[PDB]
């Protein structure tokens, strides 16, 4: 079921790690000045911390080329908030503050309508 | 609804009174707020500034009531560039996700008392991209807006007429009478 | 005239090939004009004589105008010279309507007859385009000349049938003018 | 001093934008029909304001349970 | 006696000063048309036409065909140029 | 207030214990005094006598599309756009 | 000066501008989109509000577009109809660029006295179609509708007019040395970097290139009109500038020949599939009301194919891309206007330039907003 | 004799058919096909691979001599395996014509650039790799045009909602814009217009596989 | 030992991640490929001849103020169509949504559909009227 | 001598015909390079040689850009200059060869989702 394609970026996974670990690189350099510059509630340490899990938020990719362009994404990203593009609104977005977490739980939901 | 009254009812009546608050009023102090209203409201009313916020094709038409043919420098109004100095702000044109933030920005680093005329239906409720995934359903969802002007855009003379219901609104607020109540 | 600079064919017309000349009667022209601001001159006195041209301003609300009797305004549900609604619920103006900005909901009245329940336009949506009228086989709906309808509220906008009705009421003598100026025409 | 833009009625209205040259005094071609309503101001930001609301009926019937 | 104009003192400077001859602007009902018309009749078109004038043998939307591949309609079947040479020099 | 407890031709009144009445406590429920219902009702039902009468309702491109109602039935018959009614005896 | 919409985010040394980067998209109005949705007839007005300063042009555009994957031709009234207002909003966006790029340099007298001027032609617009700006009059099959007796002659005092309040302001302005040093030799734009970065327009016409789309590929009745476009050989902002106004007084001849030859006859395509019927057939004969009540509903099938077309807007070659699949409802929709291309030249024409130069450079390139991001 | 029917320009159609079958016999490697559109303008589809070989071709040879790219399109297209069609309409001021390059690709695979050939694409493909998210390789910056910031999706696709996921409103607890979840006061009320009567039979079977 | 890079990668690629769709879209909602019903009074049948895609309905309430018919489900519109089922599955799983087919019809089998049939001497099948 | 070339950078060239003919000969050789059996080669040569063998009959500059039309000498050069380019990548680019991918059943096909007989 192997199909026998073009490249993006990165050959082999390792060099998608290679890619992938270079952008943590530049996310955890840049989170301080974002600090400072964007006058927001967010302290070092949630940014940091959001920086994980939302490396986390996708733990199993698998494809060479998927992973590359998760990369691309956060390159882009990265160079949005390194430069000051963003807005306070736009960086923050990443907490979803505006809407409580919904119920889950099977009665909350249920007493709570679909 | 009602309607206007008929031409006999007119004569019985007398003339309405300038003050929209009337000359009712009992004590001093009253009669004497009244007054100082009066002068703020006309203060506030002969002279309004708008921004010139205007992103989009509603825009054309906030030039052309600059423009000599509907002139509204006549009623007092004057396109100040910077929001500090200006009073009003007619929102008009498009109000897209990128541009929602400015807006709100721009908004709130104007002092009051502000007062907003939602000029357009792009403005009023989205208008023609109402369902579109990048733009503001309307800009009441970003700022307090005070008047709409319905139109596509509206004509000159709509818009001026929206004016002065400004003005209207302008002249009949209650700030010193009613704080004496408060 | 000064000769060309690049030999032009027609269809065409260059805007510069016209030569700065060099004649001591050409630079000192150009000389004194820079010494003493003659065209700045030419320019001041244009100003001043247009001083006396008399502003095209109309002094609204007083006076106004002009429109014409095409002029989408506000909307308006007419009704029969015998007062009877006009509108039947075919529903093509809204099938058309480019904002998607009327709603309708139709039954049948007591009489058995075709008639709307829920007539909504939204002229917050409403982009005054008229296509809803161009479309609507029996002039149920029409774009009423008014347009001095500015409202404080966002929700006095959204208009029912009730609201379209009462306009068509108000409007009905101009709307007929309109008409029968335009029917045979349109 | 309230002059409106909207004082003016319907039958000289299309007179006033030059829209109509023939003055109402002088084409009774016009309707002269009776439900003709009489003219109104923009009522609003008063209490004589209109208001949207639902012109449908509602949809479905709950149970009664005492019937 | 015609058209509101300034005194004709100021009309004659203000021709001076503008250095052409000067034409009103501002539009007067007997500059401008017979501002209510006759009603007007649209002459009525050739396709309606009243016979002879089937719609099948001069439809244009039942007539447009698929694309046409060229390589394959020779094989059905001066270096050649888009179009005329155009000297946008 | 009698603007909030007209009954709407179409038929709705806000229940007298329904919130949704909150919202005319500050501006007025429009409802209009002609019922199409009632002037139709008022105008005669006309009468020919041909079997197959014709209405347009209004006049010339005014009114709706010309439509042919057949009288043979004893009883009245309404137009379908309209509602003008014919009786043919 | 930025439209109300455009941000550059500059980085400046002293006064001058190093890097500019400008934001389109602060406009964006997810247009292609909505009109995928929507109907072809439903979908015309959305082309009226892109550049919106071009009122009639935008929907002629999208016009024969549809008229050329329909296989259908217009008839000759609707023909100049169409011609005679293509021009006349030709004078309304020459009007609209020179009266902005007034003020962006400082000058309020043009633009006030232009803009009376704009008036009159407005009203023409609302004579015609019912509407200041943003008809809709122009339809696939010819023009929407027939136009109002008399409207003839009011053009013509108009037209009249307009060469004396056009001199008024050229003469005060053209020669003036202020303007004249604030625009001279301005953003240079040789001819082949003009045409390597996807130039068109009076940009194009004005750096030295012959071209114009009304001449090579004629579109409309442009075919039986003589008259000869403006051409600059400096690049400048100023005989740009000048390129302009020579071709509003081009324009003008233009109209006269039109407005001078105008024929009787129809003024809509034969095809009652195409264009729907007028009133008086529909409420008498059958299939008339079955057409009108069709195409008012589900539109028309047009047959399935892409197709591109083109017209010398006056911001420049504005064009629409347009794939259809057969059914009565668009499959895609790329536009092209002219300020796009114009604009992603700026980051490198405004280079080095004064701040102020930027700002006029802006003006020039006369790039209206709502045809760039949509 | 059917004044309604429009009449193409039949020279015009002669030689672009001739030139068409010049560039089909001059790049074979690339070329895949080249067909003539009945509304007289040229197509040329051509293989990923060969995108800027083909441009390159075009603006530079003399008899094609296509300076000017007037724009990229691009068509997204569900049930072709690799979708995303692109289409680059070129023009030629020498010979005054028209001409059209169109190729594939899928949302994966990345495609060349045509920053390049010509400078005037740049934009371009900022603008379809935020529309569609088609990546373009060796394109000197690829941020996204028109989309706000941290927009996440191409919305020109076909699988996304017409109205997007998310919406903006403003908050006073935090004095700030936030997205929330798409909340319609109207739910976008389509309409089913599909013809149950097939009105085009000239195209029912031609084109088959 | 290259062909521009090329190289080998499993053919069924998730891209939900890339894709952008809510994961809370992704995680609760299923589709449901079939080919469009045929409108009962009709009888033309080339709107029937494409695979089509569409998710299941979430809610629909009337907006308070206006009874309108709010909805904040933003997949309820959404409608793509195909050429064949299995080119849908394909694309469905690339896209990484849940899905569950719906098997159309089978060929439609022959109908004798004879004209004299209506006139026979024995048969039941002599028509009452014509 | 004309004055201007009409177009903003575009300069006047002096000895425009020794231009012309070096940037004939190379484009010449660069074609000599290619495989014998190329469309691109067999038509560029007799192109090439034309405009080549046109270039020497007319020593006035003005009469020689009558003869070989297409435009100016100025940028008629530029054109040679694109075509020396041209040869120069397409020796590179080897795309006298057969095809190298057939594109996908159903790929060029419209229009799009349409069901089909066997
Ligand atoms: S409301 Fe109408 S005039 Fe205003 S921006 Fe929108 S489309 Fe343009
Ligand atoms: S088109 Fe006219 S008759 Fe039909 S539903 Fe609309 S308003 Fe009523
Ligand atoms: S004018 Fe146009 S947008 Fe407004 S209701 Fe009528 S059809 Fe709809
Ligand atoms: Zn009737």
């Amino acid at each position: 079921a192997v199909q026998q394609v073009r490249p993006i970026l990165s050959v082999d996974r390792e060099e998608a790690r290679k890619r992938a670990l270079n952008l943590y690189k530049a996310w955890y350099r840049q989170i301080p000045y974002i600090v400072m510059d964007y006058d927001i509630p967010m302290t070092v340490e949630q940014c940091r911390d959001k920086l994980r899990e939302e490396f986390v938020k996708h733990r199993n990719v698998t494809d060479i080329r998927v992973i590359d362009m998760l990369v691309i994404k956060g390159q882009m990203e990265l160079k949005e908030s390194v430069e000051i593009w963003k807005q306070k609104g736009h960086i923050m977005r990443y907490w979803k503050e505006s809407q409580d977490p919904k119920p889950t739980d099977f009665l909350s939901k249920f007493i709570q309508g679909v | 609804q009602q309607t206007l009254p008929v031409a006999e009812v007119a004569q019985n009546l007398p003339k309405k009174g300038y003050s929209p608050f009337g000359t009712k009023q009992s004590s001093v102090a009253e009669w004497s707020l009244a007054r100082l209203d009066d002068l703020l409201n006309w203060g506030r009313k002969g002279s309004i500034w708008p921004l010139t916020f205007g992103l989009a094709c509603c825009a054309v038409e906030m030039m052309h009531i600059a423009a000599p043919r509907y002139d509204m420098d006549r009623y007092g109004v004057v396109f100040r560039a910077s929001p500090r100095q200006a009073d009003v702000i007619i929102v008009a044109g498009t109000l897209t996700n990128k541009m929602a933030p400015a807006l709100r920005k721009v908004y709130d680093q104007m002092p009051e008392p502000r007062w907003v005329i939602s000029m357009g239906s792009c403005a009023n409720g989205g208008g023609y991209y109402h369902y579109s995934y990048s733009v503001v359903r309307g800009c009441d969802r970003i700022i307090p807006v005070d008047i709409y002007v319905p139109g596509c855009p509206p004509t000159a003379e709509a818009l001026m007429y929206g004016v002065l219901q400004l003005q209207k609104k302008v002249k009949r607020m209650k700030t010193l009478q009613m704080w004496y109540r408060k | 005239e000064p000769k060309d600079i690049v030999e032009v064919p027609k269809g065409y017309v260059y805007v510069n090939n016209k030569e700065l000349s060099m004649e001591f009667a050409d630079i000192t022209d150009r000389a004194a004009s820079t010494m003493f601001f003659g065209e700045l001159l030419r320019g001041f006195a244009v100003t001043l004589a247009h001083i006396f041209k008399e502003p095209a301003t109309i002094n609204y609300p007083f006076e106004k105008g002009p429109l014409s009797p095409r002029f989408r305004g506000e909307h308006a549900l007419r009704r029969y010279p015998s007062g009877e609604e006009r509108c039947i619920a075919c529903k093509l103006c809204e099938a058309i309507c480019p904002a998607q900005a009327i709603t309708i909901e139709a039954e049948e009245r007591a009489d058995g007859s075709r008639r709307t329940t829920r007539y909504d336009i939204d002229m917050t949506k409403c982009i005054y385009c008229g296509f809803c009228q161009e479309a609507c086989p029996v002039d149920a709906i029409v774009e009423g000349p008014n347009f001095e309808f500015s409202t404080e509220t966002h929700e006095e906008l959204l208009y029912n049938k009730e609201k379209l009705l009462c306009n068509g009421d108000k409007w009905e003598s101009e709307i007929a003018s309109n008409l029968q100026a335009d029917h045979l025409y349109r | 001093m309230d002059y409106d833009g909207s004082m003016i009625p319907a039958e000289w209205y299309g007179w006033m934008h030059y829209k109509t040259d023939l003055p109402p005094i002088r084409d009774g071609c016009r309707p002269k029909y009776k439900w003709i309503a009489d003219h109104s101001e923009n009522l609003s930001g008063t209490k004589e304001a209109y208001y949207p609301y639902s012109t449908t009926p509602n949809k479905v019937e709950a149970w009664e349970p005492k019937a | 006696a015609l058209r509101r104009d300034v005194s004709p003192l100021i009309q004659r400077i203000r021709a001076f000063l503008l250095g052409r001859e000067h034409n009103l602007a501002l539009r007067f009902e007997d500059g401008l048309a017979d501002r209510t018309q006759p009603q007007p009749e649209i002459p009525d078109g050739p396709s309606h036409l009243l016979s002879a004038n089937y719609y099948c043998q001069r439809d244009g939307r039942r007539e447009v065909l698929p694309p046409i591949d060229l390589v394959e309609q020779q094989k059905q079947l001066k270096l050649p140029t888009p179009g005329k040479v155009y000297a946008w020099d | 207030r009698g603007d909030i407890e007209k009954v709407t031709h179409t038929g709705q009144v806000f229940d007298k214990e329904d919130y949704r009445n909150a919202r005319f406590v500050n501006a007025k429920r429009y409802v209009n005094e002609n019922w199409g219902i009632k002037l139709i009702e008022e105008v005669p039902p006309k009468e020919c006598t041909e079997r197959v009468v014709f209405c347009d309702g209004g006049d010339g491109p005014l009114g709706h599309p010309k439509v042919y109602i057949n009288l043979d039935k004893p009883g009245n018959h309404i137009c379908g756009y309209c509602g003008l009614r014919f009786v043919k005896k | 000066a930025a439209h109300g919409v455009l941000r550059l985010v500059l980085e400046l040394d002293g006064e001058t501008v190093m890097r500019a980067d400008p934001h389109i998209g602060l406009l964006h109005r997810g247009t292609e989109k909505l009109i995928e949705y929507k109907t072809y007839t439903q979908a015309l007005p959305y082309f009226d509000r892109l550049d919106y300063v071009s009122m009639m042009c935008n929907e002629q555009c999208y016009s024969l577009a549809v008229e050329k994957l329909l296989n259908i031709d217009v008839p000759l009234r609707a023909k100049y109809i169409r011609t005679l207002f293509a021009e006349i909003t030709r004078i309304l966006n020459h009007i609209m660029a020179v009266g902005t790029h007034a003020l962006d340099v400082g000058a309020l007298t043009p633009f006030f006295w232009l803009f009376e001027e704009r008036e009159k032609m407005m009203e023409f617009y609302e004579r015609v179609s019912g509407a200041r700006m943003h008809a809709a009059y122009i339809r696939p099959g010819g023009v929407s509708l027939d136009m109002p007796l008399g409207l003839m002659d009011d053009i013509y005092e108009f037209a009249s007019k307009f060469a004396e309040r056009l001199d008024e302001v050229e003469d005060v302005l053209t020669t003036n040395r202020i303007w004249v040093q604030r625009t001279e030799d301005i953003g240079i734009v040789t001819a082949e970097e003009a045409l390597n970065y996807g130039f068109s327009g009076v940009m194009l016409r004005g750096s030295g290139i012959k071209w114009d789309l009304r001449k090579q590929q004629p579109y409309d009745a442009y075919n039986l009109v003589n008259f000869d476009v403006p051409i600059g050989t400096k690049g400048d902002c100023y005989d740009r500038y000048l390129c302009r106004v020579e071709e509003m007084r081009q324009s003008l001849r233009i109209i006269d020949q039109c407005l001078n030859q105008m024929p009787a006859g129809e003024i809509k395509t034969d095809d009652a599939k195409v264009a729907p019927p007028s009133r008086s057939e529909m409420k008498t004969s059958m299939e008339a009301l079955i057409h009108h009540f069709k195409l008012f509903t589900q539109g028309y099938q047009v047959p399935p194919g892409a197709t591109y077309t083109a017209i010398e807007a006056p911001k420049g070659e504005f064009g629409v891309y347009l794939i259809s699949d057969g059914s009565s409802r668009p499959y895609r929709c790329k536009i092209k206007a002219p300020g796009f291309a114009h604009l992603a030249a700026l980051e490198k024409i405004g280079k080095q330039h004064m701040l102020a130069d930027v700002v006029a450079i802006i003006g020039t390139l006369d790039v209206v907003f709502g045809e760039i991001d949509r | 004799d059917k004044p309604t029917v429009r009449q193409p320009d039949a020279v015009a159609r002669s030689h672009l058919s001739d030139f068409g079958r010049y560039v089909a016999e001059c790049l074979p490697k690339y070329v895949q096909k080249v067909q003539l559109t009945a509304g007289d303008e040229l197509e040329v589809l051509i293989a990923p691979e060969g995108v800027v070989p083909v441009l390159q071709f075009l603006k530079d040879h003399h008899q094609a001599q296509f300076t000017n790219l007037v724009d990229i399109a691009g068509v997204d297209v569900p049930c072709r395996k690799n979708r995303f069609e692109v289409v680059y309409n070129l023009l030629s001021l020498r010979y005054n014509s028209r001409i059209r390059v169109k190729t594939y690709t899928d949302e994966l695979t990345p495609l060349d650039s045509a920053c390049e050939v010509h400078k005037a694409a740049n934009w371009y493909e900022r603008e379809i790799w935020d529309m569609y998210g088609v990546f373009f390789a060796n394109h000197p910056d690829l941020r996204r045009i028109l989309t706000d910031y941290g927009f996440e999706g191409h919305p020109q696709r076909r699988d996304f909602p017409l109205s997007g996921y998310v919406e903006l409103r403003y908050d006073d607890e935090k004095k700030r814009v936030v997205c929330e979840p798409l909340e319609l006061a109207q739910e976008f009320r389509k309409f089913d217009l599909s013809a149950p009567w097939e009105q085009f039979p000239n195209f029912r079977n031609a084109n088959p596989p | 030992n290259k062909l521009s890079g090329k190289i080998t990668v499993p053919t069924a690629v998730n891209l939900s991640p890339i894709s952008g769709v809510p994961e809370e879209h992704i995680r609760e909602r299923r589709v449901r490929i079939h080919i469009p019903p045929k409108n009962a009074m009709q009888s033309g049948t080339d709107n029937v001849n494409t695979w089509q895609i569409e998710f299941d309905n979430r809610e629909r309430w009337e907006n308070p103020l206006m009874g309108w018919a709010s909805s904040g489900d933003p997949l309820s519109n959404m409608n793509v169509q195909f050429g064949s089922p299995e080119e849908a599955i394909t694309f469905c799983e690339r896209n990484g949504w849940r899905w569950y087919v719906d098997g159309a019809a089978k060929p439609k089998k022959e109908r004798v559909k004879n004209y004299g049939i209506n006139f026979a001497w024995n048969k039941r099948t002599r028509v009452s009227t014509k | 001598i004309k004055a201007s070339t009409g177009l903003t950078g575009l300069a006047v060239s002096t000895n425009p015909h020794h231009t012309l003919s070096a940037l004939y000969g190379k484009i010449l050789r660069a074609v000599s390079k290619m495989p014998q059996d190329a469309s691109y080669r067999k038509y560029t040569e007799q192109l090439v040689k034309q405009r080549a063998d046109s270039v020497a009959q007319h020593k006035d500059i003005t009469a020689l850009e009558k003869a070989v039309g297409c435009g100016q000498v100025e940028e008629l050069i530029v054109q040679a200059e694109n075509e020396l380019i041209l040869a120069r990548k397409m020796l590179g680019w080897k795309p006298w060869e057969k095809l190298v991918q057939a594109a996908p059943a159903k790929q060029w096909d419209w229009p799009p989702a349409q069901i089909m007989e066997p």
